């Protein structure tokens, strides 16, 4: 059968598994050490026995067996860091878990927010170029904000070049909110949809884990003439060479 | 790892760090716990020293301790380019090797990188302390000028 | 006269000869080399014309 | 140009400045040279070697 | 599923020579056990096993006492008789909680409460 | 019978440094207590440093937040360099809040009834939209020296930045001849101190 | 060591403010804050001086947000049926 | 910064894909840690589409080396800014120049 | 805060006659130096006597 990614998993002691959701991967944010779990995975599985007890799990779990046998993919340690950003792709057909329903409303949710905004600021700038055009030119100093701010075409001005402009902006607004309406739908399809992969692979998860390097004995520093150097010994700041002002050296 | 120089040390030691020094010694480490009585099983032990307890450290430095270690640069040439040392542990990532050593390996501190190797049995020991030790290579085998020249 | 990010933190300069000819864009082997390749002009000059 | 730009500042014209000892608390004998370089750290670190 | 609690039982009774009866009391402590540690607060626990389907249900248990010192484990007999006007002081109340799904964790669990059982009545 | 140092003037010619004087010294023990007392000042002094801070809608260290122009790192490195006296405690909680365009300065933080900010015009960040606030936790304790994250946080929400509990910042002692006294062959020795004001500088010089 | 150390010896009822806050701040579930606000429970003071007997007499407040009530004032070192003597503050009544 | 340059780091810096180089010049409407709007002065502005322009920078992530590409905003607002200007720092970059 | 690692003299191995080597431990990460120095300075000349 497929493998499972969920965190319904044996022998992991809950010191393990308070750092992951309740869907195998790890948190956006949870500052894990070396050798935590950040995705588990259920997979090599080759012979375990059943005892009565294991037996019963038939009756309340439902399982027959637990697959066969049972370890979680757990990995390995030499690096700290920050989970600061976690992507979930989905070979299309294959259901959707909890956390990639997240990411997608969180996604959906900034691409809403996002071209919103585009709409929002460039309909600003549209209705300060409006502004800047009538300022001259059958100019209403108070007649201007009493009515709502769509409607500012149908206000007293001849056939000009203003009138012609408020029917280009016009032109330009309606093209905005049609295409607004156009890139929204094809933009909850591109989050929406699947992706092309590899052969039998049900999804991947790539999580970016953020190491902080300070500096220590053993880095390797250089100027900008060829002088190298392997940093040696990082000293007190009192055993500096000082000058007759203070600053040490 | 990469080498760096750690002035106060003997010709016959060098520095090697405890990250290191915990991964190569893992045997001797298993060992002085299973004599001691901390521990039972051999998973125990492993256990132990994967989480790195209080305990260990003191176990480090008892095998550490009159056992030799064979540092070499990495293009050997001859033979003065293997030599064995005994471990001073330190805190830190990078072997430190005594100074005038360095004339001998024909290694600067730009960047350089050292292996080190552990004897395991006991004749080899012993022939790391008796023929390989950095004290008993103080004259090139090329011709008579002493190789421990200060550089 | 300086552009305001030049107003910022104006760099001292030593030099002695005025310069004549300014560096150019530096990019500009791989852009103009891939203009040519992909643009639409025939008589066989453009790279897949 | 250097030595009258060291001269704007109130630095040593030959831009060496007698330095004290941290430890012994006394004098470095023979005046010896301070200023800035500027530094790179390069990618070849030590926990990734080791 | 079901038959399969009633072959385990007469597996176990006729190998250990075990009363049924005491392995399903110790299988029922078991698994309070095992319900009590997936909750974070300290929560008492009640789990019953049916004879003959080897089904079992899961009560949180609440003590009824005058004065509540832990609320996790204590009611006050004026809520207690809210729920059953029938109780007393010293009484449980009991809500039916989700039962734990029987993993290989609750199955060591359960696997470890038999071999103690076991071994106390091999000794007695 | 050695002539003994005792302080004289303590002239506080700035804020932040003062020039302590110690009177008379026989020849010789001005570079001596000199050198020891400032290598005691500059070793291990108690400081005030902060040590864990908690934004409110900020995840782990690397994210930004929607409304001020500076990151998350940022703003813990300007917190990092927050110079803070306490008086009674061994750690304190401040709470900072600002909502509206413009600066964050360090005279917003809701002071307790013990801590006292010692430069208020420094600036954590910026703010940046009419509805736009930051509103944030910070931890700040006593130490000696330097302590950083990777020795020494339970939820995910709390920020370790790094703790440099050290008020003074150089160091400078200067001897000199003597005349005060008839007997010559006396020393005076004058240190200028560069506090960054959580330290008062005889309460310095007597703790070294 | 005598030298450098004698050329040294010259410088070597107030109620509590957790009752004064609402009930909204107990972050208890949405059922048994709006249970609390239709019995006039407004403070974390009023609360406390409730019995637990008292509590399940209102309407709609189940066993559940009752064991969730006890164990958040149990997590801020308070208890139901708690005695203040001279609740509600006098700088209370007016609003 | 470098203290010691040679006045070939804005070459290095601006003419390389590291910095958000405006594209026509004005005045800063709304800087954030994650965008940066320009509004277009009227003397560089198309008649039609009327043009206000955003610069999403990129914020933390990975580069081939694993090092951090970093973007910085380094105006303020209210600033103006010309045609051909530096708007936002990249890595290793400040206020335009080349700081490695 | 203001407890150090108070140090003591872990053994005086005096090396034949008018000659001692004392080794005093444990001192922070830089106090060695510091009362190395002090007394060195106070030995050398402060410390009286007669010739
Ligand atoms: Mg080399």
């Amino acid at each position: 059968g497929p493998e499972e990614i969920t965190a319904d998993i044996p022998n992991v002691g809950e010191a393990a598994l308070s750092k992951l959701d309740e869907s195998g991967i790890v948190y956006i944010g949870a500052e894990v050490t070396g050798g935590d779990i950040l995705v588990g995975k259920v997979t090599p599985k080759g012979e375990t026995q059943l005892t009565p007890e294991e037996k019963l799990l038939r009756a309340i779990f439902g399982e027959k067996a637990s697959d066969v046998k049972d370890s979680s993919l757990r990995v390995p340690n030499g690096v700290s860091g920050t989970v600061i950003d976690v992507q979930v792709f989905t070979r299309d057909g294959v259901e959707k878990d909890k956390r990639a329903l997240e990411i997608e409303e969180m996604q959906l949710k900034q691409a809403k927010k996002d071209l919103s905004e585009e709409l929002q600021i460039l309909e600003a700038g549209l209705f300060s170029r409006i502004r800047a055009v009538l300022v001259a030119g059958g100019v209403e100093a108070e007649k201007l904000d009493k009515l709502p701010r769509d409607r500012w075409l149908e206000l007293g001005l001849t056939d000009e070049e203003k009138q012609n402009q408020l029917e280009q902006l016009a032109e330009q607004y309606d093209e905005l909110k049609h295409e607004f309406e156009k890139k929204l739908e094809a933009k909850r399809r591109k989050i929406t949809q699947g992706d092309d992969l590899a052969p039998g692979v049900l999804k991947i998860v790539k999580v970016y884990l953020a190491v902080k390097r300070r500096i220590q004995p053993g880095d390797k520093m250089a100027g900008r003439h060829g002088n190298k150097g392997v940093i040696s010994k990082i000293n007190p700041i009192e055993d500096m060479p000082y000058d007759e002002n203070g600053t040490p050296v | 790892s990469v080498i760096t120089v750690g002035p106060y040390l003997r010709l016959h030691q060098c520095g090697l760090p405890k990250k290191m020094a915990l991964e190569l010694f893992k045997p001797f480490i298993y060992g002085k716990l299973e004599l001691r009585g901390l521990a039972t099983t051999i998973k125990a032990a492993k256990k132990m020293v994967e989480r790195e307890e209080a305990v260990v450290w003191d176990i480090l430095d008892e095998v550490i301790r009159e056992h030799p270690v064979l540092l070499n640069r990495a293009p050997t040439l001859h033979r003065l380019g293997i030599q064995a040392f005994e471990p001073v542990l330190i805190e830190g990532k990078a072997i430190q090797l005594h100074p005038l050593v360095c004339a001998a390996y024909n290694a600067d501190f730009d960047g350089d990188q050292m292996a080190v190797h552990v004897p395991l049995t006991l004749e080899a020991q012993l022939e790391a302390r008796a023929l390989m030790m950095s004290t008993n290579n103080i004259l090139s085998p090329a011709n008579g000028e002493p190789i421990i020249v200060p550089s | 006269v300086y552009s305001y990010t030049e107003k910022k933190r104006i760099r001292k300069d030593f030099g002695k000869r005025p310069q004549v000819l300014d560096v150019p864009y530096l990019l500009s082997i791989q852009l103009d080399s891939f203009q040519k390749f992909i643009e639409q002009d025939p008589e066989g000059q453009y790279g897949l014309e | 140009e250097i030595k009258e730009l060291l001269k704007l500042g109130d630095l040593p014209t030959s831009g060496q400045i007698r330095l004290y000892d941290g430890r012994t608390g006394e004098q470095f004998e023979r005046p010896v040279t301070v200023g800035y370089m500027y530094m790179l750290k390069l990618n070849h670190l030590v926990d990734d070697k080791m | 599923m079901n038959k399969e609690i009633l072959a385990v039982v007469e597996a176990v009774s006729n190998e250990k020579a075990l009363p049924r009866e005491k392995i399903f009391e110790a299988l029922e402590s078991a698994l309070a056990t095992a319900t009590k540690k997936k909750y974070e607060q300290e929560i008492d626990v009640r789990v019953q096993i049916d004879r003959k389907s080897g089904d079992f249900d899961t009560f949180r248990r609440w003590l009824v006492v005058d004065e509540v010192t832990q609320p996790t484990k204590e009611i006050t007999l004026e809520a207690a008789r809210y729920e059953d006007e029938s109780l007393n002081l010293g009484d449980y109340v009991e809500d039916q909680i989700e039962s734990v799904t029987f993993d290989r964790i609750t199955t060591q669990t359960a696997k470890q409460v038999i071999v103690q059982k076991v071994r106390e009545a091999e000794r007695a | 019978e050695f002539l003994k140092p005792r302080l004289v003037d303590i002239e506080q010619v700035s804020s932040t440094h003062a020039k302590v004087t110690l009177e008379p010294l026989e020849r010789g023990f001005g570079h001596t207590l000199g050198n020891a007392l400032r290598r005691i000042l500059l070793s291990s002094m108690p400081g005030c440093a902060v040590t864990e801070v908690e934004i409110d809608g900020v995840l782990h260290e690397y994210s930004t937040k929607e409304g001020v122009q500076e990151d998350i790192l940022e703003i813990l490195l300007n917190l990092k360099g927050l110079a803070v006296r306490v008086q009674g405690k061994d750690e304190v909680i401040l709470t900072l809040n600002k909502s509206g365009i413009g600066p964050v300065t360090a005279a917003d933080i809701t002071h307790d009834g013990d801590v006292e900010i010692v430069k208020p015009q420094h600036v954590i960040c910026h703010l940046t939209d009419e509805n736009a606030s930051i509103s944030m936790r910070i931890k700040v304790q006593r130490g000696r020296g330097y302590v950083p994250a990777s020795t020494r946080e339970r939820p995910i929400g709390r920020l370790l930045v790094d703790a440099c509990y050290s008020p003074v910042e150089r160091i400078a002692y200067n001897v000199e001849a003597a005349r005060v006294e008839q007997r010559t062959d006396l020393d005076k020795l004058v240190i200028e101190m560069e506090t960054n004001g959580t330290i008062d500088p005889e309460e310095a010089i007597r703790r070294a | 060591a005598t030298i450098l150390a004698e050329q040294l010896e010259a410088f070597v009822p107030e109620f509590d403010p957790i009752l004064l806050r609402p009930v909204d701040d107990l972050e208890l579930t949405v059922r048994s804050a709006n249970c609390l606000k239709a019995e006039a429970i407004h403070y974390i003071g009023d609360l406390v001086q409730r019995t637990e007997v008292e509590l399940l007499k209102t309407p709609n407040l189940g066993k559940k947000s009752l064991t969730e009530i006890k164990d958040v004032l149990a997590s801020r070192g308070l208890s139901l049926g708690m005695r203040l003597e001279n609740w509600p503050p006098a700088s209370i009544a007016d609003e | 910064k470098p203290l010691v340059g040679t006045g070939m780091e804005r070459a290095v810096a601006v003419d390389s894909g590291v910095t958000a180089v405006a594209k026509r010049g004005g005045v800063v409407q709304y800087v954030d840690a994650s965008r940066i709007v320009i509004k277009v002065n009227e003397d560089e502005m198309y008649p039609g589409e009327a043009g206000i322009d955003i610069y999403n920078l990129t914020k933390y992530t990975r580069s081939n080396q694993n090092t951090c590409i970093n973007q910085m905003p380094c105006v303020s607002l209210g600033e103006p800014v010309e045609r051909g200007d530096v708007l936002a720092d990249g890595p290793s970059t400040d206020l335009g120049e080349l700081a490695l | 805060v203001t407890e150090f690692l108070k140090p003591r003299l872990v053994d005086i191995e005096q090396v034949s006659s008018t000659h001692a080597k004392v080794t005093l431990e444990p001192l922070e990460r830089g106090f060695g130096h510091t009362l190395g120095n002090a007394l060195r300075r106070i030995l050398l000349s402060s410390m009286p006597g007669c010739a």
